[PDB]
RNA sequence: AGGUUGACCUCGGAUCAGGUAGGAGGACCCGCUGAACUUAAGCAUAUCAAUAAGCGGAGGAAAAGAAACCAACAGGGAUUGCCCUAGUAACGGCGAGUGAAGCGGCAACAGCUCAAAUUUGAAAGCUGGCUUCGGCCCGCGUUGUAAUUUGGAGAGGAUGCUUU
RNA sequence: AAAGCUCCUUCGACGAGUCGAGUAGUUUGGGAAUGCUGCUCAAAAUGGGAGGUAAAUUUCUUCUAAAGCUAAAUACCGGCCA
């Protein structure tokens, strides 16, 4: 199984430039952070949950907030990019559990946040003002909002007298039921209209 | 207004009207020269539903190509390797009528810069088609943020590396998974899928 | 000239606290520009409509008499895209439409809409529905007549 | 054959509206 | 929604969430009809009149020879679903024609 | 004066006023065109290879790019690149061989402009010339130049606070 | 004067020889499921595309093509400096 069989001597790719590239990469952030403070150097982000049956079980970051989470949390659509806050349009919300948690990290953020007036000698009163615009403040969003808990608690503890009784008749005879159910959903139905038609031709 | 009459009216290109416009239009664009100017567009929305603008600064140009298939041009028609069980008169040029059209049209007025291109007419020997052209050194060109764009060197000759409408369709730039060779560009995913890259720690 | 001197009173209105329409009148003019007019067409504003007959192309005023037909407003076909842009101090006007005159002007509107209707759509009710075109050249003519004559001659 | 400065600077009615009243903020996150 | 059922496998299996009712977004009203695009496509329809092979799917009606209405459509437009709809929109036409007459 | 005097449309001329392209370079980049040696016992499918050579076009990067996407989940969410997916799904004379993608971790992140609407109580737009730098003219343009809207919406209303 | 937020009876235009179909060549892992191009036919308005086995019927899920712009992370046997 060596696939040598085409010119690969022309298309070798040596990684010699590791190292550089990793300090030209420190370098970037660095000028970036500068050019950036005293705001954070990313975005806040939200948290979604992972596709397919195999990821489901743990939650990530995502790229943006959607517009119904800027709306409950109070946060128009058009301040939401210009403090740091990604805004994502294509997602959507199917369900109130997802929601709930981004519209609170929105009003976690929104109640850490200070905000500096356009101009010094007119404040205007959505602005944070002077005395409590000093404070001790965070640059990595990343860090200080990531995701806590990103996969459900592998073990808790209950009484034993909370021990639930269990599916009727077992959980390996649920799901062979549930199995042959669902390979048998259109020929009961089939079944059950020739017998209504039936009934309806010989009442 | 009247575009989108315009636009539901040349939806219906069998009509007893439109036929009878584009058999004369086609014997009229015959009898012009292959590249010539057009004064004004022959189909107004389809020119600003495509960019043009009534400004001093957008050009039109018509164009015919002669329309089929491709010849390799080996001596005779004939190729002197292995067999290829096809004849030269089944190749198929990877490009449109309409990419050659505006290539031609591009090199006949090469100080400016090929916007979009429409078809307008054909018969058995040739396709005919409308190329938009904007004057990047006109200053009602250069002071107009939708348009200025263009000014900028790195969209010389779009028509010539596919930058256009037919030549993004021909280089199959879609999303998704029936462009998987393509989307990124072919050679490129080619070059990537085809390198053997070697890290320090392996 | 005279939309600069309008404008110069309206701003000296406004210098003396008085706002534009005090100054101002309403205006009474001809309606042009293809969308517009057609727009005005489809909102039974407009009260005449005259088409120039030298459009090209043709396209862009093809469907206007079904439309006026359609929204019953009188129209007219007219020799002059030149002549209309005479009207509304262009080069060309493929399309004119007035809505509203002024009230010493109602009564020749009336008669003129009253006049295309009787003389121009009546006149033209049978034959806008008829095929065009069709005529032999001089010579294809000639060799025709001399065809029929020596068919009824033999 | 660059475009002027001022040239490359135009900027629309819509998009100047929109920098008008939501340009970049400055701003901090307490920890 | 329907409330899932927390298995695995079977008919309305997954995670039990309490599903939202999403206001529809615009992206989705494409296909609708409006009056306006209405009333220009019967207008342009009056102006411009049918295709010849509209007139003959038009005469295989009028005759009432339907499979052949159906199969010279499909031949003409490419697909099943097109030849359908085309079918009906022109039994539509003869329809308002006959009621016209 | 009307056998005249003009208005437009199309098409021309000028060493007319002001501009622009060509060629070089081509390591990398975007396309077009396109082999054979080789490997298959030989050999017209195949492989080498959608490679070399040939032709056109760019930049400091280029290209791609804000879903007519992936998915089938408790759903993700523009593009690019690395790691993995994976020598896997799949394709393949007489078999030599060929071979992706979604998810997942990371690097980096940024979003938008038109056409389809009547400003219609006022083409509100713009090239050029001359300027006393206040403007004034020749024009383009209604076969549509500004403002407004782009699907995440928007338009019309209602409503009361904020913004520059 | 312009702009944002909240609510609403209503309205809500959305790109055609294009999509798609057949056929031919080429290409792809997509020689049942790929893309491109030529010729012929040629659309629609909850429409249209996709949902990797052909078709009819009934559902469902996702987007919204046929116009356009855009930094960074990526490449670099050319040039310049180290």
């Amino acid at each position: 199984n060596n696939h040598f069989r085409k010119h690969w001597q022309r298309r070798v790719r040596c990684h010699f430039d590791q190292p550089g590239k990793k300090v030209t990469r420190r370098l970037a952030r660095r000028a970036k952070a500068a050019a950036l403070a005293p705001r954070p150097v990313d975005k806040l982000r939200p948290i979604v949950r992972c596709p397919t049956v195999k990821y489901n079980r743990r939650t990530r970051l995502g790229r943006g907030f959607t517009l119904e989470e800027l709306k409950a949390a109070g946060i128009p659509r058009l301040l939401a990019p210009t403090i740091g806050i990604a805004v994502d349009h294509r997602r959507k919300n199917l369900s109130e559990e997802s929601l709930a948690a981004n519209v609170q990290r929105l009003k976690d953020y929104k109640a850490r946040l200070i905000l500096f007036p356009r101009k010094s000698n007119k404040p205007k009163k959505a602005d944070t003002p002077k005395d409590q615009q000093t404070a001790e403040t965070t640059t990595s969003l990343r860090t200080s909002f990531g995701v806590e808990q990103p996969l459900a608690p592998g073990f808790t503890e209950i009484s034993k007298s909370e021990i639930p009784a269990g599916i009727e008749g077992g959980a390996y005879r649920a799901l062979r039921k549930a199995r042959s159910d669902a390979r048998l959903v259109g020929v009961r139905e089939k079944r059950a209209k020739e017998k209504a038609e039936a009934e309806a031709n010989k009442k | 207004g009247a575009l989108k009459y315009l636009e539901e009216l040349s939806k219906k290109k069998q009509s007893d009207v439109v036929r009878f416009l584009l058999r004369v239009r086609c014997w009229e664009y015959r009898q012009l020269n292959v590249i010539h100017r057009a004064s004004r567009p022959s189909r107004p929305d389809k020119a600003r539903r495509l960019g043009y603008k009534a400004k001093q600064g957008y050009v039109i140009y018509r164009v015919r190509v002669r329309r089929g298939g491709r010849k390799r041009p080996v001596p005779k028609g004939a190729t002197y390797g292995k067999p290829t069980n096809q004849g030269v008169n089944q190749l198929k040029y990877q490009r449109s009528l309409r990419a050659t059209a505006e290539e031609r049209v591009g090199r006949r007025c090469s100080n400016l810069r090929v916007l979009n291109s429409y078809w307008v007419n054909q018969d058995s020997t040739y396709k005919y088609y409308e190329v938009i052209l904007v004057d990047p050194n006109h200053k009602a060109i250069r002071r107009d943020p939708r348009i200025n764009w263009i000014c900028n060197p790195v969209h010389k000759h779009r028509e010539c590396r596919g930058l256009t409408s037919t030549g993004k369709k021909s280089r199959g730039l879609n999303k998704g998974h029936r462009f998987n060779k393509t989307r990124a560009g072919r050679r490129k995913t080619w070059k990537r899928h085809n390198t053997l890259s070697l890290w320090r720690y392996r | 000239q005279e939309k600069k001197e309008r404008l110069l009173r309206e701003a000296t209105a406004i210098k003396e606290g008085k706002k534009k329409e005090d100054v101002s009148k309403k205006p009474y003019t001809v309606k042009y520009g293809l969308n517009h007019v057609v727009g005005l067409i489809e909102n039974k504003k407009a009260s005449l409509v005259l088409i120039a007959n030298d459009v090209d192309p043709i396209e862009l005023v093809v469907f206007l008499p079904a439309l006026c037909r359609k929204m019953g407003i009188p129209y007219a076909i007219i020799k002059g895209k030149a002549r209309l842009g005479t009207l509304v101090h262009k080069k060309t006007a493929a399309v004119v439409a007035i809505t509203e005159v002024r009230s010493e002007d109602k009564n020749e509107l009336a008669k003129l809409i009253s006049a295309v209707k009787e003389g121009y759509l009546e006149k033209v009710e049978d034959t806008r529905k008829r095929w065009g075109g069709g005529i032999m050249g001089f010579k294809a003519q000639k060799r025709e007549e001399k065809r029929k004559k020596s068919l009824e001659t033999a | 054959r660059r475009l002027s400065k001022e040239d490359a600077s135009r900027v629309l009615e819509k998009t100047k509206k929109r920098l008008t009243h939501f340009p970049q903020r400055k701003y901090a996150v307490k920890a | 929604p329907v409330e899932r059922t927390g298995l695995i496998r079977g008919l309305n299996k997954g995670h039990k969430t309490t599903r939202r009712v999403l206001k529809e977004r615009p992206s989705r009203r494409k296909g609708a009809q409006s009056k306006r695009t209405q009333f220009v496509r019967s207008l342009i329809r009056e102006v411009a009149g049918l295709a010849p092979y509209e007139r003959r799917v038009i005469e295989l009606l009028r005759n009432g020879k339907d499979k052949r209405a159906r199969k010279f459509s499909k031949k003409k437009l490419g697909t099943f679903g097109r030849a359908k709809r085309k079918c009906e929109e022109l039994q539509r036409i003869i329809a308002e024609s006959r009621r016209a007459h």
